[PDB]
RNA sequence: CUCUAACUAUAAAAAUCUCUCUUCUC
C-alpha cells in the first residue's frame, strides 16, 4: 500500500522540478507515472525529449528507471501533467537529484513503519512527517537531527507511541552515519631531548580524550605523528584537536626543538 | 480628443525572440516590458506568431489595468548591420494589439538603417550555411 | 566558353565597383552583381487591414508602407527562388516577368 | 520560458499605484496645446519628481498638433523644461520627418539634393538644419531620367544654404517654428530655385536643437497662456 | 473561458503539406457574418462545413 | 484612336564502390 505524496500538495506545482518512472510510450512520447508526487502519471514529449536529436526513441527512455522532470501546465481538476525533460539546467539536475534522493529516504523509512503496523502510510505522513517538514524544511534533516536530539518529536501527535519506538530503533540503525576527523603534525625537531617530550604530549593529548570523543595520535612515522577522532557533531574535533595543537606547541617551545602542522583538522 | 491617454507599443520584431515594450510618451517609463521569449516553451519558437499573440495579449492586460488605452507604434527590427528587414513575429503582435480592447494609431517604423559602416558579421564569403 | 556576352556583371567600363553585403549569409558581392529587389510594402498585411480599419483612432488614416531594397549574392538569389535558372535563348531576356498582375 | 542558469552575481509592491500622473503641454506656436499624459514615479522629497522631468522629450506628430492631416510625416520632438504641478510645460527640441514619406519621396531616376547648414537663431538657439530636393521631370519630358548635373546640384545647393541662413537668422525659434510649420521656406526655396532646374518635393528635415543659452523662464511662460 | 467558436467554410485553399494531406480553407465565423479567416484543416471538408474552432486568431499560413 | 499599383513565409546529418569493352560490308 504505497501512497502518500512527498509534499504539501499532490499536484505538481508551477516550474517544479521532479523525476519520473517510465513504463509506456505510444506515439508521442510517455505519459508515465510520478514517483515524487502521489503516483500520477505525465505526459513526456518528443520534441522535448533531449538535447541532441532524437535519432532513436528506444535509446533514450528506459524504461522501468529514474529519469529527470519538469512540469510546465498542472491540471489541476483531475490529475494530468505536461512534463518535460529537456529544459532541466544542468545544475538543476543534480540538485533536484539531490531533493528527489533527500524525499526518497523519508518514505523508505516510513514504508518500513507502515508496513509493519499496517496503518496506511497516508496517516504517518499527516501525523509525522509533515509537522517535521513544516519545522525543519526537510524531513530527512528532522531526522538527523532525531538521531541528535530528541525533542523533535515534541509538539508532534503520534497515533501511537510505538511507531515513535520502533521509528527511532530503525533510524539508529540505519540513518547511523561519527566523522573522522584527522590531522598530521610534523616534528621538525634537532634537539636534546625529543621522546619523552613526545610521550609527556601523547599523554597529555589522550588524557583530555572524552567518554564520547576519544583521541588517539597514532605513530606511522618519526616527524609525522596521526591525530585521529571521531567527532560525533562534527564541530567538537576541530577543538579538540586545536586544543591538542597548542598543547603540542606548549611542549615543544622549551625542551629545545620545533614541530610544524601539516595537516590541520579536516573531516 | 475624448481622452484617450496615449502609449506607445514598440515592438521589435527580430528574427527570434520578438518583443513588446509598451512605455509613456517619453519612452522614459516602462509599462510591461514582456517579451517573446516569455511565454513560449521551445526556444526555436520564440519568432513565431503564436508567441506574439500571447506577448501582445498579456501586455494588453496590463495596459488595461494602469490605465493606458491608446497606442502609438515603433516598429523596429533588429537594423543596425543586421538584415533591416522587420521580424517574422511582431505584425502578429501588432494584430494582436489591434484586437485587444487597445485603440491604436499613427503606426511607424524605425528601424536604425545605418549609413554604410561597421562592416557586417560573416566575412566575406559570408555565411555559408 | 563565355557564358554570358555580357558577362554576367554589368559593370563593362568602370574598372572596380564597391561590394556590398549579401542580406541573407552577408556575402560580400559587387554592387552590380548583386541581384537586388525593391520591397514595397503595406506596413500591415493586407488579410490584417481591416481589424485595423475599424478599430483606430484617426478616421482613414495613413497606413504607410515600408520601403527597401534587398541585396542578395546570387547563391541565396537561386536558392530563394529569387532569381531562376533559366534556358539558353531565355536568357537574353531581360524584362521583368510582365509586370506581374496588370 | 523556463531553462534558466540565474547567475545571480521578495520586497515586491506595486510600483504603479506608487506614480502619479502628469500633463504635457505644447507651445503657443502649434494649434493643440495640449499633448497628452504621463505617468512618472511619485515625487518624494530627495529625488524630487519635477527634477526627473526636466530634460524629458516626447515624439508627437504634427497631424495631432495640428489637426489636419498633411502633417501627418512630419514629427517634432518637444523637451520639458517648466513644470507646474499636475502640469507641464514644453520647449521645442526638434523635428524631422517619418521615415517612410522620406522613403516614399527616395526613388530611382531622379538625384536627390542635400544641404546642411548649421545656423545659430536671433536669440540664441544655436541650430543644425537639412534640407532634400528632389528633381522634377518635366511637363513635356520624355527623356526617362530626370538627372541633374553636378555644377546645377553645387549651385542649387548654395542657394539653399543661403535660404536656410536668412531664415534662421532672422527671427527666435519660437518664430523659426511659426514659420517651419507653414513650411513657408519650402516655397522660396522653390521660388529661387524653379529657374535652375525644377526640385519637386523641396522639404527641410531634421531640425536638430544643438545649444541654448541659459532658460529664458519669460518666453516660456509666453508661450503656454 | 472556453470560446469555442464556429466557422463555416466559405472557399476551399487547395492543399498544403509535405503529406499532402491537409487543406487550407477561408472560413466565415456563424455569427459576426463580417470576419473571415484562413486556417488549415485535417481530414475531407467541402464548401459548408461547419469548422469547431476552439481559438480564432491564430491565422496559419502556408506549411512546408 | 486613352494609362504607370501590389506584397510575403524553409536549409540538421548522407563516407566509399572490385572486374568487363567488344564490326559494319551491300
Ligand atoms: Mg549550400
Ligand atoms: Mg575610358
Ligand atoms: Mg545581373
Ligand atoms: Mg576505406
Ligand atoms: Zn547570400
Amino acid at each position: 500500500t504505497s501512497h502518500c505524496r512527498f509534499y504539501e500538495n499532490k499536484y505538481p506545482e508551477i516550474d517544479d522540478i521532479v523525476m519520473v518512472n517510465v513504463q509506456q510510450i505510444a506515439e508521442m512520447g510517455a505519459y508515465v507515472k510520478l514517483l515524487e508526487y502521489d503516483n500520477i502519471e505525465g505526459m513526456i514529449l518528443l520534441s522535448e525529449l533531449s538535447r541532441r536529436r532524437i535519432r532513436s526513441i528506444q535509446k533514450l527512455i528506459r524504461v522501468g528507471k529514474n529519469d529527470v522532470a519538469v512540469v510546465l501546465r498542472v491540471d489541476k481538476e483531475k490529475g494530468y501533467i505536461d512534463l518535460s525533460k529537456r529544459r532541466v539546467s544542468s545544475e538543476d539536475i543534480i540538485k533536484c537529484e539531490e531533493k528527489y534522493q533527500k524525499s526518497k529516504t523519508v518514505h523508505s523509512i516510513l514504508r518500513y513503519c507502515a508496513e509493519k503496523f499496517q496503518i496506511p502510510l497516508e496517516e504517518l505522513y499527516k501525523t509525522i512527517a509533515w509537522p517535521l517538514s513544516r519545522k525543519f524544511g526537510h524531513a530527512y534533516e528532522a531526522f538527523k537531527l532525531s538521531i541528535i536530539d530528541e525533542t523533535v518529536w515534541e509538539g508532534i501527535e503520534p497515533p501511537s507511541k510505538d511507531v515513535l519506538d520502533e521509528l527511532k530503533n530503525y533510524i539508529s540503525k540505519r540513518l547511523t552515519p561519527a566523522v573522522k576527523i584527522r590531522a598530521d603534525v610534523e616534528v621538525s625537531c634537532f634537539s636534546y631531548e625529543g621522546i619523552d617530550a613526545i610521550k609527556d604530549a601523547l599523554k597529555s593529548a589522550e588524557d583530555m580524550s572524552t567518554e564520547q570523543m576519544q583521541v588517539k595520535v597514532k605513530l606511522v612515522a618519526a616527524p609525522l605523528y596521526v591525530l585521529t577522532t571521531q567527532a560525533l557533531d562534527k564541530q567538537k574535533g576541530i577543538e579538540q584537536l586545536e586544543s591538542a595543537i597548542e598543547k603540542i606547541t606548549e611542549v615543544i617551545t622549551k625542551y629545545g626543538g620545533v614541530c610544524n602542522i601539516t595537516m590541520p583538522p579536516k573531516a | 480628443d475624448n481622452s484617450q491617454v496615449f502609449g506607445v507599443a514598440r515592438i521589435f520584431a527580430s528574427f527570434n525572440d520578438t518583443f513588446v515594450h509598451v512605455t509613456d510618451l517619453s519612452g522614459r517609463e516602462t509599462i510591461a516590458r514582456v517579451t517573446g521569449g516569455m511565454k513560449v516553451k521551445a526556444d526555436r519558437d520564440e519568432s513565431s506568431p503564436y508567441a506574439a499573440m500571447l506577448a501582445a495579449q498579456d501586455v494588453a492586460a496590463k495596459c488595461k489595468e494602469v490605465g493606458i488605452t491608446a497606442v502609438h507604434i515603433k516598429i523596429r527590427a533588429t537594423g543596425g548591420t543586421r538584415s533591416k528587414t522587420p521580424g517574422p513575429g511582431g505584425q502578429a503582435a501588432l494584430r494582436a494589439l489591434a484586437r485587444s480592447g487597445l485603440r491604436i494609431g499613427r503606426i511607424e517604423d524605425v528601424t536604425p538603417v545605418p549609413s554604410d559602416s561597421t562592416r557586417k558579421k560573416g566575412g566575406r564569403r559570408g555565411r555559408r550555411l | 566558353p563565355k557564358k554570358r556576352a555580357s558577362n554576367g556583371r554589368n559593370k563593362k567600363g568602370r574598372g572596380h565597383v564597391k561590394p556590398v553585403r549579401c542580406v541573407n549569409c552577408s556575402r560580400s558581392v559587387p554592387k552590380d552583381k548583386a541581384i537586388k529587389r525593391m520591397a514595397i510594402r503595406n506596413i500591415v498585411e493586407a488579410a490584417a487591414i481591416r481589424d485595423l480599419s475599424e478599430a483606430s483612432v484617426y478616421a482613414e488614416y495613413a497606413l504607410p508602407k515600408t520601403y527597401n531594397k534587398l541585396h542578395y549574392c546570387i547563391s541565396c538569389a537561386i536558392h530563394a527562388r529569387i532569381v531562376r535558372v533559366r534556358s539558353r535563348t531565355d536568357r537574353r531576356i531581360r524584362a521583368p516577368p510582365q509586370r506581374p498582375r496588370f | 520560458a523556463v531553462g534558466k542558469n540565474k547567475r545571480l552575481s521578495k520586497r515586491v509592491v506595486d510600483p504603479f499605484t506608487r506614480k502619479e500622473w502628469y500633463d504635457i503641454k505644447a507651445p503657443s506656436t502649434f494649434e493643440n496645446r495640449n499633448v497628452g499624459k504621463t505617468l512618472v514615479n511619485k515625487s518624494v522629497g530627495l529625488k524630487n519628481a519635477s527634477d526627473s522631468l526636466k530634460g524629458r522629450v516626447v515624439e508627437v506628430c504634427l497631424a495631432d498638433l495640428q489637426g489636419s492631416e498633411d502633417h501627418s510625416f512630419r514629427k517634432v520632438k518637444l523637451r520639458v523644461d517648466e513644470v507646474q504641478g499636475k502640469n507641464l510645460l514644453t520647449n521645442f527640441h526638434g523635428m524631422d520627418f517619418t521615415t517612410d514619406k522620406l522613403r516614399s519621396m527616395v526613388r530611382k531616376w531622379q538625384t536627390l539634393i542635400e544641404a546642411n547648414v548649421t545656423v545659430k537663431t536671433s536669440d540664441d538657439y544655436v541650430l543644425r538644419i537639412f534640407a532634400i530636393a528632389f528633381t522634377r521631370k518635366q511637363a513635356n519630358q520624355v527623356k526617362r531620367t530626370s538627372y541633374a548635373q553636378s555644377s546645377h546640384i553645387r549651385q542649387i545647393r548654395k542657394v539653399i544654404s543661403e535660404i536656410l541662413t536668412r531664415e534662421v537668422q532672422n527671427s527666435t525659434l519660437a518664430q523659426l517654428t511659426s514659420k517651419l510649420i507653414p513650411e513657408v521656406i519650402n516655397k522660396e526655396i522653390e521660388n529661387a530655385t524653379k529657374d535652375i532646374f525644377p526640385l519637386q518635393n523641396v522639404h527641410i528635415r531634421k531640425v536638430k536643437l544643438l545649444k541654448q543659452p541659459k532658460f529664458d523662464l519669460g518666453s516660456l511662460l509666453s508661450l503656454h497662456g | 473561458k472556453t470560446p469555442v467558436t464556429l466557422a463555416k467554410v466559405i472557399k476551399v485553399l487547395g492543399r498544403t503539406g509535405s503529406r499532402g494531406g491537409v487543406t487550407q480553407v477561408r472560413v466565415e465565423f456563424l455569427e459576426d457574418t463580417t470576419r473571415t479567416i484562413v486556417r488549415n484543416v485535417k481530414g475531407p471538408v467541402r464548401e459548408g462545413d461547419i469548422l469547431v474552432l476552439m481559438e480564432s486568431e491564430r491565422e496559419a499560413r502556408r506549411l512546408r
